[PDB]
């Protein structure tokens, strides 16, 4: 979310009548949220949500399997692979 | 070795067997790792305290 | 029907006055006006916006005006003119009140009290403008008479405090003007701009009000960012008189976000480190101040891909920021997966994307760190491994062109591996245990020098608001 | 208007060109001190030369660069 | 060096758990300082009236 | 209570084109039969929903693709009609019970007792929202802790059903401050089983594991799903957590495994993997390894998120577990073992290397499998700083924000 | 009228002369300013010699950036006066990275990679570089350890490597104010 601890940082800093200015003049310097772009370009969104459930829309712990597909698929031809060259060496 | 009654590794590409008995721990970085684990809890608690502040 | 929403416009003002008004005049007390000037603009917001466009000119007539009734008249003539319940007997609050200096008092004589209300007046005609979203002929015509207006005189403690915003307002449409539409006068006004403010800097030093100079200097470091100046950034901030005295934790924020980004371009990537990771955390974390913040998470994993480091997939996940995020994740799964033709087809396709927030030209620079992070792997991998199967793996030309890319980059150590050319391989020199070394004291001096600038930093801000508090009577 | 003219003028050979660095240096400089605050050796040779008339502008532009610099 | 390190760490904790401690006790102090003002007007006008 | 899990463990597999076409069609038939006897009516318009792009699809009044792998799926219009009446029928019915109650006082105990069967009905048709309801009011008339307690678990349940981690999470809360109000230990093993299955369901494992191989010993089942099920479950979980020494103990020499043995596939496929492992026989594990991703990881609702982490897991472990062992091997002797090809292991173990849990490098060049060993006191020492590191940031990051204050 | 048939030329030149002095820090901060006078309006035309090459030195194809080079002879605008100097920025490069990767190389494995025509040069650049050729091997390791001799040599030493006791002096007194 943002760098270190983003739950530690969220609370630390919250609204007061003094902060409430500051929150406005920030946002109007470079102008706007910057998070209204990206809707109208690609009118409606297109992630990476394919490929599995750990992937960008994730709400539970990453198992980091998104940048390797599964290998069991393979294995299950190289172990047979193997029996058939091994089996007349 | 897995089981540790002697923990040695057994080097196979020569043949030989190196026997090691040597302490691979020593107590002051053990008590040291609980000792900071005890401050990390601690800090979670101070945190609450200074809610207010904010 | 008009009448009655001009006076409790009017009325709703002089409250606010009366705070930051009431302590001015005793003798300034610096800290306290300023947060109740915080508190005040928003209030001035709503109270403008509503209840009619007229209140501004009426608020006018009831304080004392040398020709501070004529300069409202023509602010308000543009946007089609007023003067209806905004003359003497129907404007006026006044008729012996001593808060809006006494009638008779006023008639009299000499002595002015023109110098507060007047500076005070200028801050309400820029939020008046911002509301209404029309800048064009009212604002260059603003702009021209505040400038010597501020010069004319020579400011107080308090008085700075409201240039310090009045500024930002004069920056900040101008930036929209030039970035709306170019010109021969889009060229002619940013020099102007420049020159003004960094005279006053001068000014500011000596009068010896902290936050005048740490809006003027974020300001000025935003233009040269602007404009490309790489230049004219370095030399401002090696001359410093940035100040840590008395700012706001919002000054600080966008300081070290225009620091870090400066930094990176010019090839130092470990300080720019320390500047952004440091803003995040000053910058107050809300939902009105997403488009800062959003603008400060992105930069920050293009700063970590240039070192060659690599942040968290963990990163761009779990945050309510996926949207925006959407082009970093590839452009981080690109290099670190070091396939050097899915992050060429990367920079392309999000082309438009990062242009805007332009980490472009840094993109461009990344694709050195790609290679970088794809012979990293190979060399932990395997450690003795001939030049021909990493030529197999990562789809080199010949055997020539990876000595020579790990070559330059076991210099700068990245690789830290050596080369056996007789035999033809690379050689991992990667093997640990350094706890036989002497490299542990070097690593844990600088982990208590930070514990060591904890230790000051409390000691002095601790007894601080202390001294103060039992200074202050209480029972 | 912008600082880089008066660097490359200063540096440029013939005596005319020399003393319109000054000239130009001067009159804008609260805009454009940074770059003349590197560009300093170059004002104190003119000074010590004999062979100006303009020494006395260059020990001038010195005083206005070392006053917004902080020094 | 290693305990001379944890040790400089642990004593950043408890001096830092005053530092939060402090500024609670100010904004408390505030309230009574506030409330005070009121009472002291009473004490200011007794020694003008006697 | 006995279809409501039963019927969407069976409809899960016939969901999936990734299982055997074996599997899918043994168990598309007990779904069909549970549908019509059971009325399970508007549950079976749902999982019409749930395939789309997944084969099987046959249906009259709800989508099919081009593909139709599956023929034990069907929509018939008797299925709609019987809706109709039988809802009807059954709300008539104890509602008036209920008013009955009403007049003659005696309806502490059996208004809760009419509102309870109001939400089994409920859940039997596949509502979650509605069961909840009537399961509401069986709260608000007092009655025993004991029936309380039951009540939660049972709304907890219907979140498993839609498969809805967040909407068992929720609900759990609630049971933990109840259960010691009861004070009981027989719904504090349905807690530790429900718990088992919920940790189960997310990510982490380390939770589910203490849970399950407790539940093993003693174990209450109210809605609650069969002994064979919780025991291929809890070796699963004793498998990711624990190494050698504790695993052998726990999962091997259980008395409750050892007298329930094997008869049917998952239960015997995850148990022999699992023995395998302790006894160093690597030649047989990776045939009991590929066993286990059909027919244990897959047909699970609470594993089918995690199947590709175990499996890649476990390829780490054994590796790794071979490489304690050793400081050099040969790169021949290590493929063999396996039963892989030397260009095979060469390219799985470079996939396994970066991340980092073997420990190893690998001399291309000298033909050698070379294995490094940073465990002395520099492990000891890289384990403190880091720890460390986090204390520092923390330190900083609320001590700027009082500071500031 | 901000624009000339010249211009597009000249930027090519001063972005050549930042290279040739190996001046890099500023070759990308000058690369910045500039970007919005080239970025299509006079665009990437003759500008391509400079950017392409840079983007070969960054990567550390020294290979694709030589070719560049050999290529850039037939075009002549005039940018033969920095080719001629970047053919020599290349060599010392080159000539720093290899003492890191080996001790050794024989006499015609350096005249590939260090870019001469001649075997007689390649020895000869050797001597004033201070590597000895004996025994048709090359000793990197000369010049490595003069550079490091001198640094001893001179003496600010003391404090920046850092003495036990400085540390030990330093963590009494922080405490003791």
């Amino acid at each position: 979310m943002s760098t270190d601890v983003a739950a530690a940082q969220a609370q630390s800093k919250i609204d007061l009548t003094k902060k409430k200015n500051e929150e406005i003049n920030k946002k109007s310097l470079e102008e706007d949220d910057e998070f209204e772009d990206f809707p109208i370009d690609t009118w409606a969104n297109g992630e990476t949500i394919k490929s599995n459930a750990v992937t960008q829309t994730n709400i539970w712990e990453e198992n980091w399997d998104d940048v390797e597909v599964d290998d069991d698929f393979t294995n299950e031809l190289k172990a047979e692979l193997d029996r058939y060259k091994r089996e007349n060496q | 070795i897995l089981d540790k009654i002697f923990y040695g590794v057994l080097d196979q590409g020569n043949g030989w067997l190196y026997v090691y008995e040597t302490p691979n721990q020593d107590a002051t970085y053990d008590s040291a790792l609980e000792l900071v684990g005890q401050l990390n809890k601690v800090v979670d608690q101070l945190f609450e305290k200074a809610s207010v502040l904010y | 029907l008009h009448h009655s929403e001009k006076k409790y416009a009017e009325e709703d003002q002089v409250q606010e006055l009366l705070k930051v008004l009431n302590e001015i005049s005793k003798t300034t007390l610096t800290l306290d006006p300023r947060y109740i000037w915080r508190s005040l603009k928003d209030l001035s917001s709503l109270r403008n916006q509503e209840l009619l466009n007229a209140e501004t000119l009426c608020f006018t007539v009831n304080v004392l005006y040398p020709d501070s009734s004529s300069f409202k008249k023509n602010l308000l003539k543009f946007i089609t003119s007023n003067h209806k319940s905004s003359v003497p007997g129907s404007a006026e609050l006044r008729n012996s009140y001593p808060a809006s200096f006494y009638s008779v008092n006023t008639e009299k004589k000499t002595i002015e009290v023109t110098a507060e209300i007047n500076c005070f007046m200028h801050l309400l005609v820029q939020l008046f403008l911002w509301d209404s979203k029309e800048l064009e002929q009212l604002v260059e015509f603003n702009r021209k008479v505040v400038i010597p207006n501020l010069l004319c005189y020579y400011n107080l403690r308090s008085l700075n405090l409201i240039n310090a915003k009045l500024w930002f307002y004069i920056y900040l449409s101008h930036e929209t003007l030039a970035r709306s539409s170019e010109e021969i006068n889009s060229d002619n006004q940013n020099i102007i701009l420049r020159s003004t403010m960094m005279k006053f800097l001068k000014i500011a030093s000596l009068k010896h009000d902290n936050e005048t100079k740490a809006m003027l200097i974020n300001l000025i470091l935003r233009d040269f960012l602007n404009n490309g100046e790489v230049d004219s950034a370095s030399d401002f901030i090696s001359k410093l008189e940035y100040p840590h005295t008395d700012v706001s934790s919002s000054l600080e924020a966008r300081y070290f976000f225009y620091l870090s980004k400066i930094n990176a371009i010019q090839l130092d990537y470990s300080t720019a480190n320390e500047y952004i990771i440091a803003a995040i955390r000053k910058a107050p974390h809300n939902s009105k101040s997403l488009g800062f913040l959003q603008q400060s998470n992105k930069l920050h994993c293009c700063i970590q891909l240039l070192m060659g480091d690599i942040p968290e997939l963990s990163f761009f996940h779990q945050s309510n920021m996926q949207k925006s995020l959407l082009p970093y994740y590839h452009l981080t799964k690109a290099v670190k997966l070091g396939d050097l033709k899915k992050f060429t087809s990367t920079i392309t396709k999000y082309k438009q994307l990062l242009l805007k927030d332009d980490t472009y030209q840094l993109c461009v620079r990344l694709r050195s760190n790609v290679i970088k992070t794809g012979i990293r792997i190979i060399s932990l991998t395997y450690k003795k491994i001939s030049l021909r199967d990493i030529c197999l793996k990562l789809n080199l030309d010949s055997e020539q062109t990876v000595e020579y890319m790990v070559s330059r980059a076991i210099r700068d150590g990245v690789i830290e591996a050596k080369i056996n050319h007789e035999d033809g391989f690379i050689e991992t020199t990667e093997l640990l245990n350094i706890y036989d070394s002497e490299d542990p004291q070097q690593v844990f001096d600088e982990r208590i020098k930070f514990a060591n600038q904890l230790h000051d930093e409390y000691l002095v801000s601790m007894r601080y608001p202390e001294d103060k508090k039992t200074q202050q009577n209480e029972k | 208007t912008t600082a880089a003219p008066l660097l490359a003028l200063l540096r440029e050979n013939q005596d005319s060109v020399k003393t319109y660095a000054l000239e130009s240096i001067n009159n804008v400089v609260d805009q454009l001190w940074s770059e003349i605050s590197n560009e300093l050796p170059d004002i104190e040779a003119l000074y010590d030369d004999d062979t100006f008339s303009d020494r006395e502008m260059a020990a001038l532009i010195a005083s206005k660069v070392y006053y917004n610099l902080g020094e | 060096i290693n305990i001379s390190n944890n040790l400089q760490k642990a004593l950043t904790v408890k001096t830092n758990d005053e530092l939060m401690v402090i500024y609670i006790s100010n904004l408390v102090r505030s309230i009574i300082a506030f409330d005070d003002l009121i009472e002291n007007k009473i004490q200011n006008k007794k020694i003008q009236e006697q | 209570r006995v279809p409501n899990y039963e019927v969407s463990e069976k409809a899960f597999l016939l969901t999936q084109s990734k299982v055997s076409i074996e599997q899918r069609k043994e168990a598309a038939e007990f779904v069909l039969a549970k549908i019509k006897e059971e009325e399970m009516a508007p549950y079976y318009k749902y999982l019409c929903e749930e395939y789309l792009v997944n084969n099987g699809q046959s249906d009259l009044e709800h989508d099919e693709k081009s593909d139709s792998l599956n023929e034990w799926i069907k929509f018939d219009q008797e299925l709609y009609n019987e809706l109709c009446k039988k809802n009807e029928s059954k709300i008539k019915e104890l509602n008036e019970k209920i008013q009955k109650l009403e007049e003659d006082d005696e309806g502490e105990l059996e208004q809760a007792q009419a509102w309870i069967n109001l939400g089994e009905y409920y859940a039997q048709i596949g509502d979650k929202d509605n069961a909840e309801k009537t399961l509401g009011k069986s709260l608000s008339k007092a009655i025993s802790t004991g029936a309380k307690i039951d009540v939660m678990l049972t709304i907890a349940r219907l979140g498993f059903f839609y498969n809805d981690q967040l909407y068992v999470k929720e609900k759990l809360e609630a049971v933990n401050s109840m259960i010691e109000k009861g004070g009981d230990w027989e719904r504090r093993n349905r807690y530790k089983t429900y718990y088992g299955i919920h940790c189960l369901a997310v990510r982490n494992f380390k939770e589910a594991a203490k849970l399950l191989v407790d539940s093993l010993a003693t174990f209450t089942s109210i809605e609650l799903t069969s002994y064979e099920s919780i025991a291929t479950y809890a070796s699963v979980t004793g498998l990711f957590t624990l190494e050698r020494t504790d695993l052998k103990s726990k999962v091997i020499d259980s008395p409750e495994l050892l007298s329930l043995i094997s008869t049917t596939a998952a239960l015997q496929s995850i148990s022999s993997l699992t023995i395998s492992l302790y006894a160093s026989d690597y030649a047989s594990y990776f045939p009991y390894l590929l066993e286990t991703y059909a027919n244990v990881l897959i047909p699970c609702k609470y594993l089918n998120r995690h199947a590709d982490f175990f499996v890649r897991e476990m390829r780490r472990k054994v590796y790794a577990q071979l490489l304690e062992s050793y400081k050099t091997l040969s790169l021949k002797s290590m493929a063999s073992a396996f039963g892989v090809s030397v260009a095979f292991l060469d390219n799985d173990l470079g996939k396994f290397i970066p991340n980092k849990q073997l420990n190893c490098v690998i001399d291309r060049v000298n033909g050698i499998v070379e294995t490094n060993r940073p465990d002395n006191k520099n492990a000891q020492y890289h384990l403190l700083v880091k720890q460390g590191d986090g204390l520092l940031t923390k330190l900083q990051k609320y001590g700027a924000a009082v500071r500031l204050t | 009228l901000s624009e000339s048939d010249k211009k597009s030329k000249l930027i090519s030149l001063y972005l050549l002369n930042l290279l040739s002095q190996n001046n890099t820090t500023k070759f990308h901060s000058e690369l910045q300013y500039l970007d919005k006078h080239i970025k299509n309006l006079e665009d990437d035309s003759l500008l391509s010699y400079p950017i392409k090459l840079d983007r070969w030195l960054m990567e550390g194809s020294y290979q694709k950036a030589w070719d560049l080079l050999q290529s850039g002879s037939q075009n002549i605008s005039e940018f033969d006066s920095f080719t001629d100097i970047l053919k020599s920025a290349i060599r010392d490069e080159i000539a720093k990275n290899t003492e890191l990767s080996y001790d050794f190389l024989p006499l015609s494995n350096i005249k590939a990679l260090l870019f001469f025509n001649n075997e007689k040069e390649t020895e000869k650049f050797a001597l004033e570089r201070n590597w000895p050729i004996v025994n048709s091997k090359v000793y990197f390791n000369n010049q490595s350890k003069e550079k490091a001799d001198y640094e001893d040599e001179m003496m600010h030493e003391e404090d920046q490597k850092t003495n036990i006791i400085e540390k030990a002096m330093d963590y009494a007194i922080s405490i003791e104010n």
